[PDB]
């Protein structure tokens, strides 16, 4: 069974700068990774699939990367809307797949 | 407008059975596979159930293995989930989600290994307490 761990689950960061999150897997998962973002009082949207592909209608500051068992996701110029909770999801055994634990960014 | 709605849930004591409903609005309910996902307070999400577009396959995580049963009906455009033998660890909020890939193609010329997008539209989720 494959399970992934995000760290840190809490990262308080001022708006305006760059920040990169990481999500590594127990065993190598390949390129079957999705990055979900959830804001409270709002439906969740898909940010990146195939472990590097920006979905349509997504701003040009989100960028995923990595393969094997070490995946990363970078935001360049974090603004007011980018405050949410992010998850890394895998589907190596599609249609069945497991989630992460999450990461809630905040302000300093 | 590409939205799902949820019905059911409330307060309930253990050793009982519920049945939640998720109604689709506009897109379609005969060409897509659906998911039931849950999140416990203070934790992250977890995929609990997946159902095919025609019902030819059903999958559940092992946590709710056995005591759960998923089904759908396209003519009424609704996905139902029956949960029996509740446990005090099943207090959580539940959402229904859709697959950003067509069902009939998903293995022939539409293969998920290359052209899968994750989950385009989500619901809002109802709370359940044990
Ligand atoms: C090879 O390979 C390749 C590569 O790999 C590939 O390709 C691919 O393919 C695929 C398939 O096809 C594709 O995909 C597709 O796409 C399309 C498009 O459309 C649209 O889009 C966009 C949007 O997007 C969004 O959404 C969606 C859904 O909807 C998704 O999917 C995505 O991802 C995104 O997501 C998002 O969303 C939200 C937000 O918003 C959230 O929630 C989420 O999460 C996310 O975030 C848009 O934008 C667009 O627009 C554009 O375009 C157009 C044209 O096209 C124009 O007109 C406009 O204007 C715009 O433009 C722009 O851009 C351009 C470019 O493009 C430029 O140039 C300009 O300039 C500008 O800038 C459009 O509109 C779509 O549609 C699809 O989807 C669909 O389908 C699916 C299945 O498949 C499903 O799932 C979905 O849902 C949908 O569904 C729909 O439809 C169907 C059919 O028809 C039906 O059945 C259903 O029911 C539905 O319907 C409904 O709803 C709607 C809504 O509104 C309405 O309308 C109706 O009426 C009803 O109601 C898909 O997605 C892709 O793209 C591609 N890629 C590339 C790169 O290209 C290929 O395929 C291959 N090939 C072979 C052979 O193999
Ligand atoms: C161009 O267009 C052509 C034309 O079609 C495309 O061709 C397609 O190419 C893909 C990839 O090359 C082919 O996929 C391969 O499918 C086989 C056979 O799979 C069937 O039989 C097995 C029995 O051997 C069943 O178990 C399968 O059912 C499982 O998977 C389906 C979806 O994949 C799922 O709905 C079922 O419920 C079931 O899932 C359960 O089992 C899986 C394990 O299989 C488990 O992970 C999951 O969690 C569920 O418990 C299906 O009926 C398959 O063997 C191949 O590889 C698989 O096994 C290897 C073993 O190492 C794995 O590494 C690999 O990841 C797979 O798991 C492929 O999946 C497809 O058949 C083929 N289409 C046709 C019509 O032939 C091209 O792809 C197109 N090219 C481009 C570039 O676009
Ligand atoms: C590509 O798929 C093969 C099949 O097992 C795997 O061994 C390899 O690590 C994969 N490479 C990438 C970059 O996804």
């Amino acid at each position: 069974e494959i399970v992934m761990t995000q760290s840190p689950d809490t990262l308080s960061v001022s708006p305006g700068e760059r920040v990169t999150l990481s999500c590594r897997a127990s065993q190598s998962v390949g390129s079957n990774l999705v990055w979900y973002q959830q804001k409270p009082g709002q439906s969740t949207r898909v940010l990146i699939y195939g472990a590097s592909t920006r979905a349509a209608t997504v701003p040009a500051r989100f960028s995923g990367g990595g393969s094997g068992t070490e995946f990363t996701l970078t935001i360049s110029s974090v603004q007011s809307e980018d405050f949410a909770v992010y998850y890394c999801y895998h589907y190596n055994n599609w249609p069945r797949g497991s989630f992460g634990q999450g990461t809630k960014l905040e302000i300093k | 407008q590409m939205q799902l709605v949820e019905s059911g849930g409330g307060v309930v004591q253990p050793g009982r059975s519920l049945r939640l409903s998720c109604a689709a609005s506009r897109f379609d309910f005969n060409r897509f596979g659906m998911h039931w996902v849950r999140q416990a307070p203070g934790k992250g999400l977890e995929w609990v159930a997946y159902m095919s577009y025609d019902g030819g396959d059903r999958y559940y995580a092992d946590s709710v293995k056995g005591r759960f049963t998923i089904s759908r009906d396209n003519s009424k455009s609704t996905l139902h989930l029956q949960m029996d033998s509740l446990r005090p660890e099943d207090t959580a909020v539940y959402y229904c989600a859709k697959d950003d890939i067509l069902g009939d193609c998903s293995t022939s010329h539409c293969y998920w290994g290359y052209y899968y997008q994750g989950m385009d539209v989500w619901g809002h989720g109802t709370t359940v307490t044990v």
